[PDB]
DNA sequence: GCATCCGTGAGT
DNA sequence: CGTGTCAGTAACTGTCACGGATGC
């Protein structure tokens, strides 16, 4: 009936008083933190309710069956996720912070890309800023300017020559 | 409950602060309140006082304090947060990773009980460590002893990201490095004029 | 982006205003793989 | 499962047991499972029966 | 009604 | 995966002034 369902609960409850506070400790024994030995024990004690043979004969000790569950969980968390991951912290002191380098080359690069930019043809300047500005590929260039697909290509070929022409002349390194 | 559960409900929790927050009145209160203010009984009218600040701000601001319970925890974008590499090869993340992920092992852990009808004592036992780790995350500390990462240090939280001199205030808004700077040993030079 | 605005407004954070900035939620709790250093799907990097 | 904000228990003044005219050590017992707390009561049907 | 205790702060 | 004799943190107070909500 109803008081059947409830027993298994009184059943859990008492295992709970009997044994959890003391798996604790055991458990923060053998990790070291707290936060971590509550979930152990929960994660323990969920088992016990799912194995009714350790309880079901009370004539056997199951506070032995409880410590055992626990020490293979703990050895098991000592494995290759823990490895590799738990040895730092960003917040503790003795890590470098991630720095990221200024933009001055980059910035200096643009400038000088703009400027031989400026000295092309509307067809070349509006050519190559859709193949390396936006990526696009040889015949998406050809659909939207509405020319042909090696009018693009030689297009590209040439004011690629004229931007080193106009690079060299202003002494950029190679 | 075994009783007379036809008559009452009851429950445990931060759900039950909910309900209780939904089974509130804020106008009738707030007037309540002021029923005692009108009524000069200083020792008993000083702690009503305090409490109508409070009220009257959810009554006026249209804004319900069901915000005081959440639903649904956000998680601060990863490169606030961020995990480097060492080279030793191995890795090291801030705490607030540690702390968000405690939050979601135990939220997980929660729901597998909710679906195994797991019993009653074990499901609130998890709703409280639950309660704890957001604790955590949000204010690490404030409550009883802090968690402990690897070697007794306590892990920073949210919070700890904006308090004192180490926090982002007086630390990356009051003051910050600039640029075109430099720094040397100072020599006296009495040729140099005034300016 | 200009600079003038005049107020700064600060208030409670509905649980509905979560799920209103979330482009996802955290379900896993792990981190990224620690081989070719891509995050895990549903994880705390995910992307 | 609902949580709460650490910012208005623990911190004072308990800005909850404010609102709801609570003690700080009921809440306490309350939120961490120490206590059940009554959310309603029939009393019309109570004082039927 | 009052003693207690908690939480706040402490140079760049 | 199964797990069943038993099995107990580390660390630590060697800060303190001050105010006000907390609690007998």
């Amino acid at each position: 009936v109803s008081g059947a369902a409830a027993a298994e609960a009184a059943l859990m409850r008492a295992l709970y008083d009997e044994h959890a506070a003391v798996l604790w400790r055991y458990a923060l024994r053998l990790t070291g933190d707290a936060a971590q030995a509550e979930d152990v024990v929960q994660e323990t004690l969920l088992r016990a309710w799912q194995h009714p043979e350790v309880i079901g004969d009370t004539a056997r000790p199951a506070r032995a069956w409880l410590f055992t569950v626990a020490r293979n969980m703990i050895i098991d968390e000592r494995r290759s996720a823990r490895f590799r991951n738990v040895v730092g912290s960003t917040d503790q002191s003795g890590t470098p912070e991630q720095s990221t380098p200024d933009e001055v080359n980059a910035a200096l690069d643009r400038l000088l890309i703009a400027d031989a930019l400026a000295q092309l043809s509307a067809e070349h300047r509006a050519v190559i800023q859709r193949s390396y500005y936006r990526g696009w590929s040889t015949a998406q260039i050809a659909t939207d300017l509405g020319i042909a697909e090696g009018t693009v290509k030689s297009r590209l070929h040439y004011a690629v020559r004229a931007l080193r022409l106009t690079l060299q002349e202003l002494g950029v390194t190679r | 409950v075994d009783r007379y559960g036809e008559y009452f409900t009851g429950a445990m929790g931060a759900e039950s602060i909910q309900k209780l927050i939904e089974n509130f009145d804020i106008d009738a209160e707030a007037e309540s309140l002021r029923d005692v203010i009108r009524n000069g009984k200083g020792q008993k009218k000083l702690r009503a006082l305090k409490r109508l600040k409070v009220v009257a701000a959810f009554q006026q601001s249209g804004n319900s304090p069901m915000g005081m319970v959440l639903d649904a925890v956000p998680v601060i974008p990863p490169e606030l947060r961020p995990m480097v590499q060492l080279d030793g090869g191995r890795f090291a993340t801030s705490d607030l990773n540690d702390l968000y992920r405690r939050v979601i092992n135990r939220n997980n852990r929660l729901k597998r009980l909710i679906d195994l009808g797991a019993p009653e004592i074990i499901v609130n036992n998890e709703k409280r460590m639950l309660q704890e780790s957001v604790d955590a995350l949000f204010d690490n500390g404030r409550r009883g002893r802090p968690v402990t990462g690897p070697g007794n240090r306590p892990l920073k939280s949210l919070s700890d990201l904006l308090k004192g001199k180490q926090g982002r205030f007086r630390q990356n808004l009051l003051g910050k490095r600039v640029d075109y700077s430099g720094r040397s040993v100072i020599v006296v030079g009495p040729q140099l004029k005034l300016h | 982006d200009v600079n003038f605005f005049d107020e700064l407004r600060i208030g409670l954070a509905t649980a509905e205003d979560i799920r209103q900035w979330s482009y996802g939620e955290v379900k896993k709790p792990e981190t990224i793989n620690y081989r070719t250093l891509k995050p895990e799907k549903d994880g705390l990097f995910c992307e | 499962a609902p949580v709460t904000h650490i910012w208005y228990f623990k911190g004072v003044p308990s800005r909850l047991g404010y609102l709801l005219d609570l003690a700080p050590k009921d809440l306490e017992k309350i939120i961490y499972f120490a206590a059940y707390v009554i959310t309603s009561v029939d009393e019309e049907m109570r004082h039927n029966e």
